[PDB]
């Protein structure tokens, strides 16, 4: 009894948030396994939800942690911050050290827009036929 | 030196003026121990006896087929091509830089969707003693590539292009890539080696094809149309799933949709002009569907 | 592919308005940078404005000459540049900036494209 | 395809000087170089220098490095042979060739050659 | 379990025309793009059209573009295929498959998961 369609908003405003965070070792991936394709949500959407809602804890406590919130300090006005609120709203929607470390922000922010497609195309699909 | 493929070795010259290149020591592929000599090319001079043959390899004059006989018969073949560095750069003489998306542009990749199949093309200004090979990997040997194929020939400048298809083998289109595919080219001109690489995700090389069935319904008020139009056939499905974004622009007035329709206003002499995108995901715009008012 | 326009020959105390054109996207919730290079020399951070507009940087050599700004749909920022002087003759470069940090101070991990020059007769 | 016009030669005394000439009609690939030969009676043919029209180093044979200068003019189309201190040894048919697979001393590796133009050094 | 179930081959007349039916189960039509192909005696296996059955878009292959009408009814979750103007050359067996997940509406026949048995199209001269 998953909320589809309050999902696939969400999923969607993350992939813009995502990108709007850059333009263009060590993390989460929606892989072959997962059941993320139109048969395996049809079967049991749960195991595919689930390694979504996995996927956005550990990117939130990421874009929370010293890698975000150090040097150089991210403007006020970042979509970094919508972007951490929106992985939570989403998460909550399913179950209810110098420099220079911008290159790691970057390996994140890359591998994050990666990760929120998958998740709004299983809402999307889910959206429109479950 | 190092094997390209069977009986076909490439001796990395690092050169300038004054020398003095790479002592090579070529040895001769069969059991026999005995009565073994060299030639190089389209001559008949001795240029060693034994099983081995040391080269000084300083320039292209020392590359070519070195063959290896025995009571006049030939054993084997040992081609040496050279991969020349000048001031610490590689030679890019066969491919031409393409100058597009940025400088040092030699190899083009494409894919119309998902499925894990793509296309490769690169531009050449040499028309004779010319060969490719295109290998590729996910990281892992899940890819397999076609012959690289003369796809068109420009004129003035007289560049041929070449393109190749390759395909994932494994592909899972609805899931996450973690792992890069790696493309390779080797180029050989004669006796110059030469080396191209591109690494990739499918997901940031997407370009869709355009919208298609673009048609105009006329409404109540006058130079006020609805236009429609529909996926292109080459694209993923579900498109339930695999969802598109739209940019609908009056030529002669801009609207973004994820719908497959839009009401504008249509000048007569105008036209109504249609591009895609992936929803989800920044990748490229597809060429533009177009219909007149 | 932001382009870049505005450019031209000006005299010392002179004026010229810079424009970046982005297609095809909107520049709603870009930080968008102004670099410029001079004939030789190294690429310099000139200005920079953050996604909503609140947040300016200028360069030392610029200040209270220069004054960026984003404009309103347009998807377009603008570089006003005031009180030209030989000194700021150069080929000025439009790029995505997140977070301003080039701009800012820190180093960033390039370019694109062509420019538009500038030049001050002294 | 291209073709190669050398000039420049004739009779010299021996401690002069001459250059020679080597007009091309084009060129077959950017990174073609041209390359002057020599035929001298009794011996073999063998490799002077090569430039490429693209610029960079040339490549002298050690027998004539600096007494002997290649440059080229990409505005005239024609590389030239300076040569300096001339000795009755120098008397030969010098020739001009284009290649593709700079460097090289190799004359096989020259697909397009000029006639010649005929160098007398008198002693 | 999953079936892809043709009918309405027959004997026609050049100029003919005919209707072609694919009953699928036990799968949903909305989470699959269902393609036609069609096997001429003694010829590889062709594709002809296909569909995406949630939009209604359709794809036509050269050889019947203007002449073939693809449809679908997702509640009885059967695919059609209206062949007008039929011709000697389009003589086939004709197969119901099934569209891989991430493939186009052209997509080769290695890129179908499941086929039907086919149905005889004879197009007599
Ligand atoms: C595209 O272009 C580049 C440049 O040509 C290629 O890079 C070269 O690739 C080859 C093949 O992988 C490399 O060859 C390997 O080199 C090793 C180096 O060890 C020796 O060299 C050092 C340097 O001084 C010595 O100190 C040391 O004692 C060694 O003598 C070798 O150990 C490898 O040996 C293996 O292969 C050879 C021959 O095939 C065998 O004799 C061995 O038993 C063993 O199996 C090997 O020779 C070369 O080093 C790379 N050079 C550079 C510049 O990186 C790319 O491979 C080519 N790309 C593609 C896609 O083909």
């Amino acid at each position: 009894s998953p909320a589809w369609t309050q999902c696939q908003q969400l999923s969607q405003k993350l992939c813009t948030l995502a990108w709007s965070a850059h333009p263009l070792n060590d993390v989460p991936h929606i892989q072959c396994g997962d059941g993320c394709d139109p048969q395996g949500l049809r079967d049991n959407s749960q195991f595919c939800l689930q390694r979504i809602h996995q996927g956005l804890i550990f990117y939130e406590k990421l874009l929370g942690s010293d890698i975000f919130t150090g040097e150089p300090s991210l403007l006020p006005d970042s979509p970094v911050g919508q972007l951490h609120a929106s992985l939570l709203g989403l998460s909550q929607l399913l179950q209810p050290q110098p420099w220079q470390r911008l290159l790691l922000r970057f390996k994140i922010l890359r591998s994050l827009q990666a990760f929120v497609a998958v998740a709004a195309r299983v809402f999307a699909h889910g959206a429109a036929t479950l | 030196i190092w094997e390209l493929k069977k009986d076909v070795y490439v001796v990395e010259l690092d050169w300038y003026p004054d020398a003095p290149g790479e002592m090579v020591v070529l040895t001769c592929d069969t059991p026999e121990e005995d009565g073994i000599t060299w030639t190089l090319d389209q001559s008949s001079e001795v240029l060693g006896s034994g099983k081995t043959l040391t080269i000084q390899v300083k320039e292209f004059g020392d590359a070519g087929q070195y063959t290896c006989h025995k009571g006049g018969e030939v054993l084997s073949h040992s081609l040496l091509l050279l991969h020349k560095k000048e001031d610490g750069i590689w030679s890019t003489d066969i491919l031409k830089d393409q100058k597009e998306p940025k400088n040092k542009t030699f190899l083009r990749c494409e894919a119309k969707n998902y499925s894990g199949r793509f296309t490769c093309w690169w531009l050449t200004t040499i028309s004779t003693d010319l060969t490719f090979s295109v290998k590729s990997s996910r990281g892992p040997q899940g890819v397999t590539c076609g012959a690289a194929t003369l796809s068109a020939e420009r004129v003035r400048n007289k560049e041929y292009e070449y393109s190749v298809e390759c395909q994932e083998d494994s592909a899972c289109p609805a899931a996450e890539e973690s792992l890069p595919i790696e493309v390779m080219v080797d180029a050989v001109h004669k006796l110059k080696y030469e080396n191209y690489t591109s690494s990739f995700f499918i997901r940031d090389i997407i370009k869709p094809d355009p919208p298609k069935n673009l048609q105009l319904k006329p409404l109540k008020n006058s130079r006020q149309v609805e236009v429609s139009w529909e996926y292109p056939d080459t694209w993923s499905t579900p498109h339930s799933y695999f969802s598109l974004t739209f940019c609908v622009q009056v030529q002669g007035d801009r609207v973004f949709t994820d719908k497959t329709s839009a009401t504008v206003i249509c000048r007569k002499n105008a036209s109504i002009s249609v591009r895609a995108q992936d929803r989800y995901y920044s990748s490229s715009w597809s060429e533009w569907a177009s219909v007149p008012c | 592919q932001l382009v870049e326009s505005g450019g031209g020959l000006v005299q010392p105390g002179g004026s010229l308005r810079l424009s970046c054109a982005a297609s095809g996207f909107t520049l709603d919730y870009l930080a968008i940078g102004w670099f410029r290079q001079a004939p030789g020399k190294e690429r310099e951070g000139v200005s920079c404005v953050s996604s909503s507009g609140q947040y300016t940087y200028y360069a030392d050599s610029v200040k209270g000459r220069f004054t960026i700004s984003r404009d309103n749909a347009e998807s377009t920022v603008y570089l006003q540049m005031n009180s030209l002087k030989p000194e700021d003759t150069a080929v000025y470069y439009c790029a995505t900036d997140p977070e301003c940090y080039r701009v800012r101070g820190y180093y960033n991990g390039d370019y694109w494209g062509q420019g538009t020059q500038v030049t001050v007769s002294s | 395809e291209v073709q190669l016009v050398e000039s420049g030669g004739g009779l010299v005394q021996a401690g002069g000087s001459l250059r020679l000439s080597c007009a091309a009609s084009g060129r077959t690939f950017s990174w073609s170089a041209v390359g002057w030969f020599r035929q001298a009676p009794g011996k073999e043919r063998e490799f002077v220098a090569a430039i490429r029209w693209s610029g960079g180093s040339p490549y002298y044979a050690d027998s004539v490095k600096d007494r002997f200068t290649i440059s080229r003019d990409n505005a005239k189309n024609t590389v030239y042979l300076q040569m300096n201190s001339l000795r009755p040894e120098d008397t030969a048919v010098y020739l001009c060739g284009e290649t593709s697979l700079f460097p090289t001393s190799r004359g096989s590796h020259y697909d397009t050659w000029g006639q010649g133009t005929q160098v007398t050094v008198s002693s | 379990e999953v079936q892809l179930v043709e009918s309405g081959g027959g004997l026609v007349q050049p100029g003919g025309s005919l209707r072609l039916s694919c009953a699928a189960s036990g799968f949903t039509l909305d989470d699959y793009a269902i393609a036609w192909f069609r096997q001429a005696p003694g010829k590889e296996r062709e594709g002809v059209s296909g569909i995406d059955s949630g939009d209604g878009s359709a794809y036509y292959a050269d050889s019947v573009k203007g002449r073939f009408t693809i449809s679908s009814d997702n509640a009885k979750n059967t695919v059609y295929l209206q062949m007008n103007s039929l011709r000697p050359e389009d003589t086939a067996v004709y197969y119901c498959a099934r569209v891989r997940t991430g493939w186009g509406l052209n997509a080769p026949d290695y890129a179908m998961d499941y086929w039907g048995k086919g149905t005889l199209v004879t197009v007599s001269s």
